[PDB]
RNA sequence: GUGGGAGAGGGUGGUGGAAUUCCCGGAGUAGCGGUGAAAUGCGCAGAUACCGGGAGGAACGCCGAUGGCGAAGGCAGCCACCUGGUCCACCCGUGACGCUGAGGCGCGAAAGCGUGGGGAGCAAACCGGAUUAGAUACCCGGGUAGUCCACGCCCUAAACGAUGCGCGCUAGGUCUCUGGGUCUCCUGGGGGCCGAAGCUAACGCGUUAAGCGCGCCGCCUGGGGAGUACGGCCGCAAGGC
């Protein structure tokens, strides 16, 4: 497999049953596409710089994964099809460049 | 006739003209002035004088509309783009924030051959 | 008129997710600072660049802002 | 990619004796693997000339090591060839 | 071979903000635009300036460089995937397997052709506007091909470093990109500048030779006629050798 990072950014006006269902469906997508969880950090609510979807802020999840090769893109197409996910980004992991150290 | 008393003041300057727009804090206009609003005709429109004259004029108008507190937004970099702000500061309105908004592309559009 | 990495923690350059540090390299308008005023090196700066643009895509950092005074 | 044990299969397979990573055998199998993979990519991605060029240089390599083997040890070269199906 | 690195090298998929245009909506009048000054043009069917919403196409500011990658043309948003080349360290493996390359074969900016798509801005031709000896040219306002994408042709150029490739020799200094090191410094590989010896008609070049040598290819032989004419090959053509 390979070492990836996923960022998800959603609409902050979600109640609890909603945000639950979203998260669940993301999990079921990672499973379904081959990707596995190394860890999770969800910082959640924060105030952006430019409005994304007319919204002044957003709800961020960060999921660090390991997975197959070809599948990555199609996986993120499945993530993006969501209506409450206003943004998704993926990256291959990088080693923590420490500068000025 | 609205009785507004606080709002946005836009300056706009090309090297060909100047236009001021007084407006309300969610963006709708109140009055406006320009180079030719005052009778100035030709190239004479892109002077700093008429810049002044217009600022003062639109300021005057809105000041009779009831305007007091006015926060400025300058789009365009031009001839007496300054003299317009420099005027409507001394208008009697109170200039609160002067902001420079001159909008610039991230390189999208092939410009008229004059322009490169 | 001090540089940036002159007063600053010794920190991960290649992290987009963290704003608190990344912002300190942008002007009042969103403009990424030039070398002279950033202080860092060419591989550094080249990396600072990519990190910033990545975060700009996450809406955490700005693409451009407005200039006050004037 | 071409991963590491993905290579080791081949190197350990065409070796003349334990430890030989360098002879014409190894060299030509390795090369020829790289070659076939590229042909696979360039099957789609027809539009990519800058990879294609490199693949020319690559088959030219293969061919040159082969003329070497042939002129130097004929049997081992017929061996290698009928091992890889080619020429 | 192994270990590590830099990169706008290429390709496929996706996606992000600024800006131009246009359509919808609001608020708001008498002008806007444009020039040396003008006019055509657009504006009461409500423009310009302003705020919100949508559609679409192209191009990626800052970073950015006197910088990097590529054989050459050439290559800049970001993410992923497929992939070429190349540098260094280790001194491990093969054992001269090398250089050059007539002929072939392929890539080759822009423009141009063919068949489809697409079309925001620009814009040959073109339609108009002032200059004013006179526009039919510079200046202004419209505008079609084209510019973009897929497929197939075309093969040119100041395709330039006007400098063919490869290797070995021959002071240094300085600025920089990128590896390694015992990291005031040293040691490989790129990119600049000044300069030893040396070369050069001069300008200039000078370890990135235009120096000293060897190998191989291309090419030259006063100017015009003329890159024309005839012929041959290629091309749908324009045209090219
Ligand atoms: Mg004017
Ligand atoms: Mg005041
Ligand atoms: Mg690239
Ligand atoms: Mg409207
Ligand atoms: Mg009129
Ligand atoms: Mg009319
Ligand atoms: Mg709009
Ligand atoms: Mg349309
Ligand atoms: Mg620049
Ligand atoms: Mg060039
Ligand atoms: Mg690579
Ligand atoms: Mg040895
Ligand atoms: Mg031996
Ligand atoms: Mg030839
Ligand atoms: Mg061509
Ligand atoms: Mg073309
Ligand atoms: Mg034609
Ligand atoms: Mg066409
Ligand atoms: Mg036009
Ligand atoms: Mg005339
Ligand atoms: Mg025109
Ligand atoms: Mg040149
Ligand atoms: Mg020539
Ligand atoms: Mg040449
Ligand atoms: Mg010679
Ligand atoms: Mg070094
Ligand atoms: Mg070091
Ligand atoms: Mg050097
Ligand atoms: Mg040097
Ligand atoms: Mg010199
Ligand atoms: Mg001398
Ligand atoms: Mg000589
Ligand atoms: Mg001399
Ligand atoms: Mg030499
Ligand atoms: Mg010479
Ligand atoms: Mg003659
Ligand atoms: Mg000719
Ligand atoms: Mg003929
Ligand atoms: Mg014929
Ligand atoms: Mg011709």
């Amino acid at each position: 497999m390979r070492r990836y990072e996923v960022n998800i950014v959603l609409n902050p006006n979600l109640d609890q049953s909603q945000l639950a269902l979203e998260k669940e469906i993301i999990q079921r997508a990672l499973e379904n596409y081959g990707a596995r969880v190394e860890k999770v950090e969800e910082l959640g609510l924060r105030r952006l710089a430019y409005p994304i979807a007319k919204d002044p802020q957003g709800y961020f999840l960060w999921y660090q994964v390991e997975m197959p090769e070809d599948r990555v893109n199609d996986l993120a197409r499945e993530l993006r099809i969501r209506d409450n996910v206003r943004r998704v980004m993926v990256v291959k992991s990088q080693e923590p460049f420490l500068a000025n150290a | 006739k609205r009785q507004v008393a606080s709002g946005r003041a836009y300056i706009h300057a090309s090297y060909n003209n100047t236009i001021v727009t007084i407006t309300d804090p969610d963006g709708n206009p109140i009055t406006w002035s320009s180079g030719g609003v005052i009778g100035y005709k030709g190239s004479r429109k892109g002077t700093p004088y008429a810049a002044q004259l217009a600022a003062l004029d639109a300021a005057k108008k809105a000041m009779a509309y009831g305007m007091q507190s006015v926060d400025v937004i300058v789009r365009g970099t031009g001839a007496g783009r300054e003299q317009a702000i420099r005027a409507l500061q001394a208008s009697g309105l109170q200039v609160k924030s002067i902001v420079d908004d001159t909008p610039v592309p991230h390189n999208g559009c092939r410009p008229k051959k004059k322009f490169r | 008129k001090a540089k940036v990495k002159a007063t600053l923690g010794e920190f991960d350059l290649r992290d987009y997710r963290n704003v608190e540090v990344l912002k300190r390299f942008l002007s009042e308008t969103g403009k990424i600072l030039p070398r002279r005023r950033t202080g860092l090196s060419a591989k550094e700066q080249r990396i600072l660049a990519k990190t910033i643009k990545r975060a700009r895509i996450l809406g955490l950092l700005p693409f451009t802002e407005k200039l006050v005074r004037k | 990619p071409i991963t590491k044990e993905e290579k080791q299969k081949v190197i350990q397979e065409f070796a003349r004796f334990p430890g030989d990573t360098g002879s014409t055998e190894v060299q030509v199998a390795l090369l020829t693997l790289r070659i076939n993979r590229l042909s696979e990519h360039l099957k789609v991605h027809k539009k990519d000339h800058h990879s294609h060029r490199g693949l020319l240089m690559m088959v030219g390599q293969r061919r040159r090591l082969l003329r070497y083997l042939q002129r130097e040890d004929p049997e081992r070269y017929r061996a290698l060839i009928e091992k890889l199906g080619i020429r």
